[PDB]
């Protein structure tokens, strides 16, 4: 029951100087560290983090490295620094998961209420949205297994907190606040439109793959219920929005009402003061 | 004289060259409007407040005994004289 | 179309220099290199066909249309028909106004009285050495104002344009005043003023060339001993300075003391001499060496790499140059390095016209303002002249639309380069790019007014530039500064009334003592360019032979 | 039956349903109670009329061939985001 | 001179086509930046406002503003508030660091 | 022996961690150490500007913890780099930046061990975006006026640093203080992802959010006919018969463009239910 924090990409950054640490160390090809801080509300924030010298081998993959020398006693520093900045989670780049996730939750998951594994984004070029939120889950089936602990998408977002903007609005020297309807509008239109409809086709990729060569989640017991929320209103011909149509007229009422009063109100605005300073530089010009 | 119309023609077309002088001339307009409005943080150090002055002496100081304080004397700037005083 | 062309060059009888005018009219309104060889090579051989033949038609031909062996061929006539007296256009014109690659191929191709005259038009050092007989006897010297100036030297300009101004005045006068007239003055001398300080007899020292080595016989690499290499490597660079564009040996000379086994202490300035000695020519060896310098990893002669081996590589279209420079580029940890490979990559590819497209879409195709900026140096000599719009659209959107000002302020002096054909329409256009909002913009508006209008007879530039020292940004008051020096070279005080106003005002304005040096910091070197020769001499960036010349560019975009 | 026409009559329900008229109005508000479908029932037509409901267990062959939904949705949706964006396309600015 | 003065007339005719292209986009540019330039003179307060009371103006949008510190004070203002606006000594808004006026409220009291 | 016009290539951490030094960095000064490498000497980067305990007690040179010091390096020596430090920072987040008189001790202090140890002034508590407040010098000192106070070699950059010059003690401090140069890194190995995470996130974040949509429209055609009557009440003002008025003191504006872009808005939104169906 988490829906969103706030993020900092401060240590973020350190992601991004420990992706410079992981490119000239070794063997280690994939960014993955420990996320601290402290739980709020539904909503919470984030001001710092760290990055495991970390490895895993390629063979029985639950091989897990975070050391209690980087720990402990990097604890110790953490908690010396402040003492409100704690830990909250770790994190680890891709946007999948590798398998050791679960057990390198329930490692820190003894120090913290609710450790989360915020998978994050080093070479951003996703469709959806950013680094993302699991909570600790216990869903386990209808069947009554020993219990699930597979970390369930239990959202996230990029919050912002405050201030800040000293060094980052300082730092953007290329963008600008767009009046929204100004391409605004269709940039989102863009990203929404054709990302959503892309993510549609990785919709068509589950809906096809797990046709084909797809079992037990095939219609695990959110995908027909779900098929429900697509069958709002998935229909042949032209789907027949017959009480909408006259309700779309009466929706279309308030804004090109708006539009012939306002607008010829804008008319009048435009118009007659430009003829004034229009006609009075033109003649008194001479 | 076939092709020899349509240059001169095109130099008919240069009323461009007067809307965009009033466009150009718009450009300085409202480009030094905010160069102006630019110049605002001189506002960002200085509240630099009313002195009072009682008389002036020799070797370019004044006396300045500032609003609620006391005696400062003081050198002074170059766009005032001390015959100013 | 070459019908009625031909049917109207063998037509019947007006006067035949119709014809000869017309030579630099459909150069006037020439759009392409596709009929302008093919006009060029036939109006030459028009004149082989109407029973006179002409000399200016080969006086063009062999600077816009570049043939080695046609002038091989008729300078076999100047052997056989043995006038010397008629020969001077074209003997002299191909010493004047021709690519020093060109040179090179050219007297490669001609060698296959005028039996020995044939090598020495050439060489063509009467002209250079009766030039400098020239430089030493005239002078008009101002040295109130050298005092008056003199008062506020540092590590500064006054130290440097001291003797940029007597060394414009005298381009190799072979004598010492300022070494002569104190010491102490001398002795202000910190890496750049020592740099300066031995660098600085080379530059009053141009030209006078077989006396280069025993003049700065002092000033062998091992003769100086101070405790710092630059008041060593200047003087080498100071040799390099004389060896401009004729050798001999010494070109290798200052290839082989880069190479006397001497890392980044002698290469302080005898790289920048190398690379200024053997410009265009198009050597091996120097890049050879040059490459190790390229990767020398420390940009304090990695600049002068940089810089030094787009010199030696001028609009190479190398398949190496090119790439293993730009190759290079990216990965370095620093940008004043991509300065002097900036200049370097810029000045191997130019006045190409259609090739160099590739390259200058895919740097400014990168987020990089200085790779940007390299971008437009290099569309600055790649297109000089060819206003194509190609050029000129996506140049002015990102010359005035980009976000950083230093690609803008290269982009502005782009413009100088490619609108000096008609000047008359750059006053409004540049008026108009005035009205900037920023400072190296208005800066570099100014120096368009400048390197655009250096031979001009404009006074709205001069109305431009009053203004433009009248602002509170000091170094926009120093471009008011030059850019009116390089509006008052080459003219006098009957030319315009501003001339002697702007002379006696920038010692006037340096009588302020509370200005910035910054404000007057090219003060003294508007008093020197102000007199650049004495008015003796002048720019040449398009000669009046009608073909450009590439080392005055050279000179004044790393200028 | 995805289509339209969900005023249904109550005569599919009296016919195979094996109920009467004078309880279909049971047989819907016991699943009013139960909860899976909340009609708004017509009453001056009679009609059984049709809201959301709970769909289904499985449908395999449906979960193949719900393309003529699915990637209806996914091209069409596409297709007129491409139209007005078509339409509307140099405004880009 | 049928050859070239005819022909010399799209030499200097293709420039001013590109700068009529070019000024369009720098009117489309300046708009942003003016923009910018109005919220970046909104950012450094009009939260935290303090209190004085005007005094007297010398000039143009400048004046001298007594204070709720204790001390006298003579301040640039901006050009926001009406020329009119500050005829007695009334309830004005400053800036914490910095000391310029922002506004103006009548009423106290 | 030799002086040249410096130059610091940041990472963008080091001001992140002076940015958050100094909000969290309760007006009280506090003192720190910087960390980057020196390259070479024309130049200087910034990797690292760490963190500190809660030294509330006073700026002072005795306030730095050298088994800090140990376990820091060791800690980025288990860690990917171990680094070198340059110098140090320090916070002045109430008053207007200029040096305290324990940095003018502790300046060189630390600069008599270190090369540079260049100091770093941080202010974040001035206010939000437009102002550039950092601030950092060069301590120039008395043995140092032997030869001129006048490095130049690279100019342009100590002359867009002399561009500000604006400090009430500092230049004052010309003595003693000159400043070194500070530009932002070339940072598009952040500033891409920087700018990718701001833009797909900073609207509706998986972007399928709103497309609240009409009462909002109701209340805000209310303001616009609440305000459009004194907005008319213009050009009655306009009417001066002759000429009484100087000059236009125009109100024509933001009436346009509020419902210029408010009701493309309200027609985008009437176009979105059409475009969300099909
Ligand atoms: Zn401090």
């Amino acid at each position: 029951a988490v829906q969103k924090v706030v993020v900092h990409p401060l240590v973020l950054l350190s992601v991004v100087d420990h992706f410079n640490r992981i490119g000239k160390v070794g063997n280690q090809k994939r960014v993955v560290g420990v996320l601290l801080g402290s739980w709020q509300k539904k909503v919470l924030d984030v001001s710092n983090s760290f990055a495991v010298p970390f490895d895993e081998d390629d063979k029985d993959d639950s091989v897990w490295f975070l050391d209690h020398d980087y720990l402990e006693n990097m604890y110790g520093m953490f908690k010396k620094v402040n003492a409100r900045e704690r830990i909250v989670g770790w994190y680890h780049t891709g946007p999948k998961l590798h398998k050791n996730d679960i057990a390198i939750n329930e490692l820190m998951k003894r120090y913290c209420p609710n450790s989360v594994l915020v998978i994050i984004d080093v070479k951003p070029k996703d469709l959806g949205l950013p680094t993302e939120a699991y909570i600790s889950v216990e869903e386990v089936h209808d069947d009554g297994t020993p219990t699930s602990k597979t970390f369930e998408h239990v959202t996230s977002e990029i919050g912002a907190e405050e201030a800040e903007e000293v060094g980052v609005e300082h730092l953007l020297r290329d963008i600008k606040d767009t009046t929204v309807g100004t391409l605004s509008q269709r940039i989102t239109n863009q990203v929404h439109g054709l990302k959503g409809l892309n993510s549609k086709l990785l919709d068509i990729r589950s809906y096809l793959e797990k046709v084909a060569t797809g079992k037990l989640p095939i219609n695990h017991q959110i995908i027909y219920q779900l098929q429900d929320v697509f069958n709002l209103l998935p229909d042949v011909s032209l789907q027949e929005f017959v009480k909408a149509f006259y309700l779309k007229t009466n929706d279309q009422m308030v804004v090109v009402y708006l539009a012939s009063l306002i607008r010829s109100v804008v008319a009048l605005h435009n118009l007659i003061n430009n003829k004034i300073a229009n006609r009075d530089a033109e003649k008194k010009e001479g | 004289y076939l092709s020899k119309i349509e240059e001169l023609q095109l130099i008919v077309n240069d009323k461009s060259q007067n809307l965009r002088r009033l466009q150009a001339q718009r450009n300085e307009l409202n480009a030094k409007v905010r160069l102006l409005r630019e110049e605002l943080q001189l506002l960002q150090e200085q509240g630099s407040y009313v002195g009072e002055v009682v008389r002036a002496m020799d070797k370019k100081k004044v006396l300045v005994k500032v609003h609620p304080e006391g005696k400062f004397v003081v050198d002074v700037d170059k766009n005032i004289d001390i015959n100013d005083v | 179309r070459l019908d009625v062309f031909e049917k109207t060059i063998l037509e019947s009888n007006d006067v035949p220099g119709m014809l000869a005018y017309s030579l630099k009219l459909c150069m006037s309104l020439m759009q392409n290199k596709q009929f302008r060889n093919k006009v060029l090579r036939v109006l030459v051989k028009i004149y082989m066909n109407l029973e006179k033949p002409d000399f200016i038609n080969v006086c063009q031909c062999l600077i816009f249309l570049d043939d080695p062996q046609a002038v091989s061929d008729i300078l076999e006539k100047l052997v056989k028909e043995d006038n010397l007296l008629m020969a001077y256009q074209i003997c002299f014109d191909l010493y004047e106004s021709a690519s020093q690659q060109f040179l090179s191929s050219v007297i490669q191709n001609l060698r296959t009285d005028q039996t020995l005259k044939m090598i020495k038009i050439l060489s063509g050092e009467m002209a250079i050495e009766l030039h400098l007989q020239f430089l030493i006897r005239n002078n008009n010297t101002d040295l109130m104002i050298l005092k008056n100036t003199k008062d506020a030297v540092r590590n500064s300009v006054c130290h440097t344009a001291t003797v940029i101004a007597n060394s414009f005045m005298h381009c190799g006068t072979t004598s010492d005043q300022f070494l002569r007239d104190n010491l102490e003055w001398l002795a202000r001398a910190t890496n750049w003023a020592k740099f300066t300080a031995t660098a600085s007899l080379g530059v009053i020292h141009k030209g006078h060339e077989k006396e280069a080595l025993q003049l700065m016989a002092t000033y062998l690499p091992k003769d100086t001993s101070p405790g710092s290499a630059y008041q060593e490597g200047g003087g080498l660079y100071a040799l390099g300075l004389i060896h401009a564009n004729h050798g001999g040996d010494i070109i290798d000379y200052l290839l082989n003391q880069l190479k006397n086994a001497s890392n980044d202490i002698v290469r302080h300035g005898g790289s920048l001499g190398l690379g200024l000695a053997a410009m265009g020519t198009a050597r091996q060896d120097v890049y050879d060496l040059l490459k190790t310098n390229l990767y020398q990893d420390d940009a304090v002669t990695g600049e002068a790499a940089g810089l030094a081996l787009g010199l030696v590589m001028l609009g190479s279209k190398n398949a190496q140059a090119i790439e293993d420079m730009v190759g290079y580029a990216q990965e370095t940890q620093h940008e004043k390095i991509l300065r002097g490979l900036a200049v370097g990559i810029a000045l191997v590819m130019y006045g190409r016209m259609e090739e160099a497209d590739a390259l200058i879409e895919s740097l400014c195709r990168d987020k990089d303002p200085i790779l940007r900026r390299s971008g437009m140096y290099t569309v600055a000599m790649a297109y000089c002249g060819s206003g194509n719009n190609k050029a000129i659209r996506r140049l002015l959107h990102v010359a005035v639309s980009d976000v950083n000002d230093d690609v803008r302020r290269a982009a502005v002096e782009s413009l100088g380069f490619i609108l000096f054909r008609t000047p008359e329409q750059c006053p409004s256009v540049v008026s108009l790019l005035s009205e900037s909002y920023n400072p190296h913009v208005r800066y570099g508006a100014a120096m368009a007014l400048g390197i655009c209008c250096a031979g001009t007879g404009n006074k709205e530039a001069i109305n431009l530039l009053e203004p433009m020292t009248n602002d509170p940004v000091n170094y926009v008051r120093q471009g008011a500064l030059i850019a009116s020096a390089l509006i008052m070279i080459q003219q006098t005080e009957i030319t315009c009334p501003k001339v002697n106003q702007f002379r006696q005002l920038y010692s006037k304005v340096i009588n302020d003592k509370h200005d910035d040096v910054m404000a007057k910091f090219g003060a003294i070197l508007a008093q020197g360019i102000l007199d650049a020769g004495g008015h003796n001499v002048t720019i040449s960036l398009q000669s009046r032979t009608g073909h450009t010349h590439m080392p005055s560019v050279v000179g004044v975009l790393v200028f | 039956r995805p289509a339209n026409h969900r005023q249904l009559t109550f005569e599919e329900i009296a016919k195979s349903a094996k109920i009467t008229v004078n309880e279909v109005e049971l047989l819907v508000m016991k699943a009013l109670s139960v909860g899976l479908v909340k009609g708004s029932i017509d009453e001056v037509d009679k009609r059984v009329h049709m809201t959301w409901v709970q769909p289904r267990v499985l449908d395999l062959q449906q979960i193949k061939g719900m393309k003529d939904r699915l990637e209806f949705w996914c091209t069409d949706v596409k297709s007129m985001e491409m139209l007005v964006e078509h339409q509307a396309h140099d405004i880009l600015t | 001179d049928l050859y070239s003065r005819y022909k010399k007339l799209q030499q200097e005719l293709e420039f001013l086509e590109v700068q009529e292209e070019y000024i369009k986009d720098e009117q489309k540019n300046l708009k942003k930046e003016f923009l910018h330039a109005q919220e970046e003179v909104k950012r450094i307060q009009s939260i935290p406002l303090v209190i004085g009371q005007f005094l007297e103006a010398v000039d143009q949008n400048t004046a001298i503003v007594g204070s709720t510190t204790g001390s006298n004070y003579y301040v640039r203002i901006l050009s926001t508030i009406d020329r009119e606006l500050l005829k007695p000594n009334a309830s004005v808004a400053l800036h914490k660091h910095s000391n310029a006026l922002v506004d103006v409220l009548p009423p106290e009291a | 022996a030799v002086d040249t016009a410096e130059q610091v290539y940041i990472s963008s951490l080091a001001l992140l961690k002076m940015l958050k030094h100094g909000r969290a960095g309760v007006p009280m000064e506090v003192m720190g150490l910087m960390l980057g490498e020196f390259v070479d000497d024309y130049t200087v980067r910034v990797i690292d500007v760490f963190a500190m305990p809660q030294s509330g007690t006073g700026v002072s040179v005795e306030a730095v913890d050298p088994v800090f010091q140990a376990k820091m390096l060791d800690m980025l020596k288990q860690t990917g780099r171990p680094e070198m430090v340059v110098g140090w920072y320090h916070s002045h987040p109430g008053f207007g930046c200029w040096l305290s008189g324990v940095d003018i001790n502790t300046q060189q202090s630390f600069e008599a061990l270190s090369e540079r140890a260049v100091a770093v002034v941080v202010d974040p508590i001035q206010s939000v975006k437009g102002k550039v407040v950092i601030d950092a010098f060069r301590l120039i000192n008395a043995n140092m006026m032997v030869l001129g106070h006048e490095p130049r070699q690279t100019t342009s950059n100590l002359g867009h640093l002399n561009k500000p010059s604006i400090q009430a003690l500092i230049h004052g401090l010309n003595r003693h203080y000159y400043s070194i140069t500070i530009n932002y890194r070339k940072n598009e190995l952040e500033q891409k992802m920087l700018l990718n995470l701001h833009k797909k996130s900073w609207m509706e974040g998986l972007t399928l959010q709103d497309y609240v949509v009409k009462e909002m429209l109701e209340l805000a055609k209310n303001y616009n006919k609440a305000v459009e009557e004194e907005d008319k009440m213009t050009p009655e003002q306009l009417a001066i018969k002759n000429v009484g008025k100087q000059d236009p003191k125009r109100h024509l504006e933001e009436h346009v463009d509020v419902l210029m872009t408010s009701n493309i808005v309200q027609c985008l939104a009437a176009m979105l239910d059409t475009v969300v169906f099909k």
